[PDB]
């Protein structure tokens, strides 16, 4: 059934799972034509898949040209997901793929479902948690690599860095939770206080700064006052 | 006109006959009914005083052989039963007429409503479904579960309705996914249509067939098929113009004949819904949508 607080810890067990989030897989600026209409102009999307156990990320890239000569594009979005979610699974060893795929929004279920009918062993899943999976576009490199793609193209990150080697993954997805609800609730401020201090750099192979254990307890203190404050901005409270 | 002579009536039951029905008192010099249509199925079904639980009945088409109907108060039923010494029958049912202890199947020049239920229905496939060869009737009740309910437990007393699943490798063919599940014209016209039934004839006699389960013996899993196999015609965008036309008839006079005190539990809301106002069929079904609204406004 769906993922919800109650049963939160399934996702750090060594049964292998993945998340899948659609939000940035279609994604449009709207401009208004020389006549005075409304028209959508498409930019580069990517699907959302990661292993919240490992980290591991697999960033499929949405090139504009999936869209050309298509109609109804959001539905056709989550079936292109699920398209792709589908190779990904057929392209890995029997032994690394997942057991459940979680996908962090209902309409995906029977778009994944039926591209899945070749796996019936693995659960699709839905989950009324909020996770702010959107804002991953948000992270600089990953908004990069998809506005620089060319063609489609699959790229892999850890979203952890090298976080796992000093906490256990039920922090390192808490951390992660944060820094995005963060950098989706203000990204602006999010993004200032990740980046204030230049002596704390971002590793070639690394998406976030190199924070010591004292320095992430500052951070991750600094973006809950954040989400409280914008909190407060947001409701006057 | 033919014949069902009933040994007699022992225990207090209300017995229908298509969709008929009518009551008879425990020992009440019952013994039978008359006049009954030859060129269609029927069927007798059979709800005791005492429990109205456990709906239960025979279909049979009078042109196959001599039935009768025989309480048997071991297994506690009214049993159909076939008697083979045509010459016996014939003096039984003579005699049974000539004391007028037989009810008459009504006749008027304005009804085909039986007619319109069954016209696609034939014994030889309803033997297919209920499956007990020794016999030339088939028995049904409320109680008996689908080959596809079995799946998702006794097989020998199941409805063998052909599986329908729309989120199937059967009805999704590969790299046509969004395509085969959005629009379901390949399913309907070469899986089912083309592969397991061969033309819509067969279709719409299960699906008639489905129907009328669900509403003389409330047998669930029937309602079930009789809904996806309405849902699968008007979730295809390419079907046949005669089968159409045709499915509005059938729907018609089955809502038309629905109990209107039944319609809470034999019509899905999200079936009809879909099927009048959102599926590429919303506007085919012009005679079935306008005794919906008429009738079953809070349906929809
Ligand atoms: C009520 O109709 C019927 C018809 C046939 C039989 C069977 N039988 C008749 N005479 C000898 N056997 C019975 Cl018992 C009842
Ligand atoms: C043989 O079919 C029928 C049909 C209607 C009636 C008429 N009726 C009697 N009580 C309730 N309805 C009868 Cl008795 C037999
Ligand atoms: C033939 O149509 C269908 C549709 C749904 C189900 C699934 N189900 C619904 N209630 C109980 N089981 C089945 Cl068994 C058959």
């Amino acid at each position: 059934g769906a993922m919800n607080s109650s049963n939160y810890a399934e996702l750090f067990n060594n049964d292998i799972k993945l998340f899948v989030d659609d939000t940035n897989v279609y994604r449009v600026t709207v401009h208004k034509t020389f006549e005075g209409n409304v028209a959508t102009k498409a930019i580069n999307g990517c699907i959302f898949t990661l292993n919240p156990k490992t980290g591991h990320l697999f960033l499929k890239i949405i090139h504009t040209s999936v869209w050309a000569g298509q109609k109804r594009l959001s539905q056709l979005a989550k079936w292109k997901t699920a398209e792709e979610v589908s190779a990904l699974v057929r392209s890995l060893p029997k032994e690394e793929q997942p057991k459940q795929i979680i996908v962090t929004r209902k309409a995906m279920l029977d778009p994944l479902e039926v591209h899945m009918l070749d796996f019936p062993n693995i659960a699709i899943r839905p989950t009324e948690l909020r996770l702010p999976f959107s804002a991953a576009m948000s992270i600089d490199k990953l908004s990069d690599v998809v506005m620089k793609a060319t063609e489609p193209q699959m790229v892999l990150f850890n979203i952890y860095d090298d976080w796992l080697d000093r906490i256990s993954s039920y922090t390192a997805f808490s951390r992660l939770t944060l820094l995005l609800r963060a950098l989706k609730t203000n990204e602006e401020s999010a993004k200032m206080i990740l980046l204030s201090d230049p002596t704390i750099t971002i590793k070639s192979y690394h998406l976030w700064p190199s924070f010591t254990d004292e320095q992430w307890i500052t951070i991750e203190s600094q973006m809950r006052d954040l989400i409280l404050t914008e909190y407060g901005r947001k409701y006057n409270v | 006109m033919n014949t069902v002579p009933f040994t007699s009536a022992p225990i207090e039951v209300t017995i229908g006959i298509d969709q008929y029905s009518f009551n008879v008192k425990e020992n009440q010099p019952f013994h039978g009914i008359k006049d009954i249509p030859i060129g269609h199925v029927h069927v007798i079904h059979f709800q005791h005083a005492d429990n109205s639980s456990m709906r239960y009945g025979y279909w049979f088409d009078c042109r196959m052989g001599n039935f009768y109907i025989q309480y048997d108060p071991k297994d506690g039923l009214y049993k159909m039963m076939e008697e083979r010494d045509g010459a016996k029958f014939e003096n039984i049912v003579h005699n049974f007429k000539e004391r007028q202890m037989m009810v008459s199947y009504p006749k008027i020049d304005e009804d085909d409503t039986w007619y319109n239920l069954t016209e696609f229905v034939q014994m030889d496939k309803i033997r297919k479904i209920v499956r007990k060869d020794e016999n030339q009737f088939s028995y049904v009740d409320s109680s008996m579960t689908t080959v596809q309910e079995n799946e998702l437990s006794d097989p020998a007393h199941s409805l063998n309705y052909t599986v329908i699943n729309f989120k199937s490798r059967e009805a999704i063919r590969p790299g046509h996914e969004m395509e085969d599940f959005l629009d379901k014209s390949y399913y309907l016209n070469t899986v089912m249509l083309q592969g397991i039934f061969k033309n819509s004839s067969n279709y719409f006699g299960e699906l008639q067939f489905a129907f009328l389960n669900a509403m003389f013996f409330g047998n669930y899993g029937s309602s079930l098929q009789w809904h996806a196999m309405i849902e699968l015609i008007c979730s295809s965008a390419t079907v046949p113009k005669h089968m159409l036309d045709k499915l509005d008839e059938i729907l018609y006079y089955q809502i038309k004949t629905l109990p209107e005190q039944y319609s809470d539990i034999l019509l899905n809301e999200r079936v009809w819904n879909i099927c009048l106002y959102s599926s590429f069929q919303k506007n085919s079904l012009h005679n079935t949508e306008k005794i919906m609204e008429n009738k079953y406004p809070e349906l929809l």
